[PDB]
């Protein structure tokens, strides 16, 4: 009985951080946009 | 924050460009001259 209680508590604990991963996943979209902007600049300077 | 000033982040803004375009004409119109002076 006590072992089952422990397992439930631990899974509940993991769920919160697995949810918190998504915001850190959004910062990646920020970085992706910034990289594409730097590429814009490099292209236009090469053409210049 | 370290590279706010490098032109790599300032020059092209293909999504929201920074400049407008103005056109200027230079002319003169001679009228009723010998053919006084305008």
């Amino acid at each position: 009985f006590l072992t089952n209680e422990l397992i439930r508590l631990q899974m509940e604990k993991l769920d919160a951080k697995l949810n918190h991963l998504k915001k850190l996943e959004k910062f990646m979209e920020l970085e992706r946009k910034t990289l594409e902007r730097q590429q814009e600049n490099l292209l236009i300077q090469r053409l210049n | 924050e370290r590279s706010k000033l490098s032109q790599e982040f300032l020059y092209p803004h293909l999504n929201f460009p920074n400049v407008k375009f103005l056109r200027i004409f230079i002319s003169n119109v001679s009228e009723n001259q010998p053919w006084n002076a305008t």
